[PDB]
């Protein structure tokens, strides 16, 4: 039951670097399944025990591929199921992404 | 109305005298108490209006206004903001306040899992007749888990959110680096000197490679420890040692125990901007109110051994005379002294000033492309050398421009005047002594 | 949704070294209501999301606990098995 | 043998294109084929130096799926101008396309 200075401490240590998309899920095996190339991605600072990614992220998916969830790196810290899976080739958008404790 | 033929008024408080200079100070802040982008202030009083006293934007604000002569206007720009509401316990009322530009607010409510809740007011936003346009609005996240994003969208620049302690809101700054300070330039560029609240390692990083492309500098405080050890700037990499590898001239840095919550650059700031460009040494500068920098782990001032490990990296600090503290060097991460810096950028805003007179506003009429013209061109960038020398920045200087008759007669087609040059010799300044000396019957 | 990496990541920066109770719940405010006094508490290294203490600490005199920092920052608080010597027979979870 | 600035500015106030149009396939061929998009106004300035400037940004919007590797001005319908998209452009989904300013020169 920690208090908000500890949530914000506590995120203030994530350093989520880039990320990177997969067909296959990545929380049980985060290294296989590459789909997109490692793209940058910028996170604010914490609040409330909360925080978000400062700009919008484009990533080009190849040719005749498809996209089901995504994986932090700076190593792997984080994995998520994306809102829907999409066969495209094009430019997949992904704004916001939020990590929160509460 | 009636007025007194003599009007007297007469306080207990205490006031300074200002002074003017070149540059004034920016402070990015992540705030919303204000719609503009950009507001100016004259004194400490004014700030504390629409900010209370542990608010950054007021320590930053304090710092500046502690030394003698005061800085003259201080302004604040503000950050993009986005807002994350979510619903924290079980459902079974509920209602939130969306705030926009111009003073457009639209309260809301739905009286009833938190999915289900969310989207009313995610269709209740998108079907009203106005601030639909100027916000968007997204929700994810199934059963006990959703969430609701709202941020700036359209023309609109601001955006805000309150409340029904079932609904929780959270804020957070939504623009980088790069995005936030075009957003300010395009609103106001009357300002030299920048400095930020946060100070994550990827921001500082993003915001100085973003200044060494413009004519500014970008002041900022640091306080990792492990700045303080290795003298070998290849090994090295901490923040400090990064903007040395990359050789920016126009970001400084000082090291400072105290620069976690405090903001002790706003004090080193306002030492030399009251007075004019290029005739002052920023270095050996009494800071009123700063204490000496200091180890954390037992509160004494940094030894010999740490002062280099600063030195490779290119870091200011506050040193120690007897008894009496210091910021020493002055330098850039690049290397090169402060003055150098400042005194360039205004005699390359001078140079700018006199030709426009000439191409622009045609004093004197067009210029023609013949050795006529081509003197007169002369003429207005040596007044400007000589006014670089009467401030004691340079000592001397020498001017070339190509014959009228050797130009290609491809550029007098273009209207275009090429291989004017120019070059200068620094005056130079002293700060460090070494002597020697014998005793003897 | 963080790995267990990221989880361990974490808790290694979060380092708690005393506790004090309280005869009223401190989250609301963690300053009053301080029945004991500061008492030093020693943690393992996270592993899985949690981090367990390696004494049961004994303090001297409430149904409510406070944790805090090295640097008087209050990190944690709840309530305590009963109200009411207090034994400490405690660990900090992310899941 | 070359038309004066006055010509050339007299010239250019008699095109006033108001709608713009994209193609997934150059328009040079009849206009009115491979269009991928609706019309949308858009304006233009006097004539100054031979060369008119659009007053001010044009929002597209591209439908799911679409391409776009071209575009085309129109009138009262004649289109007046053809060109090719500085990128062809996959949105996979519904989207936006912003041409900031586009000009016309005689020059």
């Amino acid at each position: 039951t920690l208090t908000i200075d500890g949530k914000n401490k506590i995120l203030a240590t994530l350093t989520p670097t880039t990320i990177i998309l997969h067909n296959v899920d990545p929380t049980a095996d985060p290294t296989a399944n590459k789909v997109t190339q490692p793209v940058a991605i910028y996170f604010s600072e914490p609040d409330n025990g909360l925080i978000a990614s400062e700009d919008t992220v484009n990533i080009t998916v190849p040719a005749s591929a498809t996209v089901s969830h995504y994986s932090l790196w700076d190593k792997c810290v984080a994995t998520g199921a994306l809102s829907k899976p999409q066969f495209f080739e094009g430019i997949y958008v992904i704004s916001s992404v939020s990590v929160d404790l509460n | 109305m009636w007025n007194p033929i003599v009007n007297v008024d007469i306080t207990l408080n205490t006031a300074g005298t200002t002074r003017e200079g070149f540059g004034l100070p920016l402070f990015l802040a992540s705030t919303d108490n204000f719609e503009e982008r950009v507001r100016g202030y004259t004194s400490l009083t004014e700030v504390a209006e629409d900010f209370d006293e542990n608010t950054a934007a007021y320590k930053a604000a304090k710092q500046l206004w502690s030394q003698t002569p005061k800085v003259t206007q201080l302004y604040i720009g503000r950050r993009a903001m986005q807002y994350t509401v979510s619903i924290p316990n079980a459902v079974t009322d509920y209602s939130i306040t969306v705030a926009a530009g111009g003073g457009i607010s639209q309260p809301y409510q739905y009286t009833a899992t938190a999915e289900n809740v969310l989207q009313q007011f995610k269709t209740q936003i998108e079907a009203d007749p106005t601030i639909k346009d100027k916000v968007s609005v997204n929700v994810t996240g199934s059963n006990g888990s959703a969430t609701m994003i709202i941020t700036k969208a359209g023309d609109n620049d601001f955006v805000k959110v309150t409340t029904a302690q079932t609904v929780y809101i959270a804020s957070t700054t939504a623009d980088t680096a790069s995005t936030a300070l075009a957003a300010i330039e395009a609103y106001s560029t009357d300002w030299y000197f920048i400095a930020a609240e946060d100070r994550t390692q990827q921001f500082v990083l993003a915001m100085a490679s973003e200044i060494q492309a413009r004519k500014k500098i970008f002041f900022t405080a640091n306080s990792d420890v492990t700045a303080l050890q290795g003298t070998e700037l290849a090994s090295a990499n901490d923040v400090p040692a990064q903007l040395a590898k990359n050789m920016y001239t126009r970001t400084v840095c000082l090291w400072h125990h105290a620069a976690a919550e405090d903001y002790p650059e706003m004090a080193y700031i306002a030492y030399g901007a009251p007075y004019d460009a290029g005739s002052i040494a920023w270095g050996n500068a009494q800071l009123t109110g700063v204490a000496a920098s200091l180890q954390p782990s037992n509160q004494r001032p940094l030894t010999s051994i740490q002062k280099s490990a600063l030195d490779v990296r290119h870091c200011n600090f506050i040193d120690l005379d007897g008894g009496v503290p210091v910021v020493r060097r002055g330098i850039t991460s690049g290397g090169e002294w402060i003055d150098i810096v400042r005194g360039v950028d205004w005699l390359e805003s001078d140079l700018k000033t006199s030709l426009r007179d000439l191409l622009i506003n045609q004093k004197g009429g067009k210029i023609t492309y013949d050795d006529t013209g081509i003197t007169r061109i002369r003429q207005v960038i040596e007044t400007s050398l000589q006014r670089a020398v009467n401030r004691n920045f340079l000592s001397s200087y020498t001017v070339n421009v190509p014959k009228a008759s050797q130009v290609a007669l491809a550029d007098k087609k273009a209207r275009i005047l090429k291989d004017v040059t120019f070059a200068g010799i620094l005056a130079g300044a002293i700060l460090d002594v070494d002597l020697k000396g014998t005793v003897a019957y």
